[PDB]
């Protein structure tokens, strides 16, 4: 089936920088972000967005599609039961 | 790659239900982490990242893979096509 | 080899309401937003969000995931000659 | 899904450098709206769209499937676990 619980992306990246010994403002810098906008970020306050999915994968690795989906992934989840599509004609 | 089968029931377990009685209490985090990327990946390729030291097995168990999760623990997973089989927490 | 051009799934969505004789306005009531939001949308000048894909797969069918991935790719595309990574070290151990 | 070939010269064209001269014009965009929707679904029920009309080729044609341009135009291919060969666009009276 799915998975029980779907983690937003940022704090992922929180626990996985922590592990690795980098802080919030060094991976900021890295990445050519605020660090405003990254500790929003390792929060799971703001969204994994495309222009930092890009970023984030020249420095965590794997594709920005990948970090991307994620987000996708839990922002759906997030969504379960939150919008009322009662409600909506599907066309036929 | 959609997830398909459990040798280990501690994991099928977290994944399943969120239940944590079958893994270390300290690593539930970061196995759930690992488990949801290997839920999302598409390739394997996109779990080739540092951290994870993405690597084949030989083989014997042969189409077999494992990521770290720390120290010497490994999850592992057979690999057929696009799928994820027989998922493991060992050494 | 991938594909040459990518939309914006709104204006893809434009052109199929043009097939199916359904007008922006009455797009936009069916789906409970508000036509500026839709205008906006139509034109590719506003993004699709999870929340629209969710009522948007309600009236066009596939899934949100779809929808979604649509306007996620072509973001991507979208920014591929915009962001400079030169620039950021990928970690090592 | 990986879409891995092309019958259609034209389609295989404005997929892979975004040339329009081998497909009807008024098809154009259409056809690329299709072929993006192609290339993004990662199951085949995404494709599962009304305005598709998505279904499956029986005969010596089986594992094809084919969605609908406009009336009497349709896109086809052959499904070959998880990828799409030998897209096609063909008239059908």
């Amino acid at each position: 089936m799915r998975q029980f619980k779907v983690s937003h992306p940022g704090e992922m990246i929180a626990r996985d920088l922590e592990d690795m010994g980098v802080s919030g403002r060094r991976f900021a810098h890295n990445i050519g972000v605020t660090p405003a906008t990254v500790s929003r970020l390792l929060a799971g306050k703001t969204a994994l967005t495309p222009s930092l999915s890009i970023r984030i994968a020249a420095a965590l690795g794997s594709t920005p599609e990948f970090w991307l989906r994620l987000q996708s992934n839990y922002d759906l989840r997030q969504l379960e039961n939150q919008i009322d599509t009662s409600g909506i004609v599907l066309y036929g | 790659m959609m997830i398909k089968s459990f040798k280990h029931k501690g994991l099928k377990l977290l994944f399943e239900k969120g239940v944590t009685s079958g893994v270390p209490a300290q690593d539930v985090d970061r196995i759930n982490d690992r488990l949801q990327a290997i839920d999302t990946a598409t390739e394997i390729g996109e779990l080739n990242r540092q951290i994870y030291k993405l690597h084949p097995l030989k083989g014997d168990r042969e189409g077999y893979w494992s990521i770290t999760v720390r120290a010497n623990w490994r999850i592992t997973f057979q690999f057929i096509n696009g799928d994820a089989y027989i998922l493991n927490y060992e050494d």
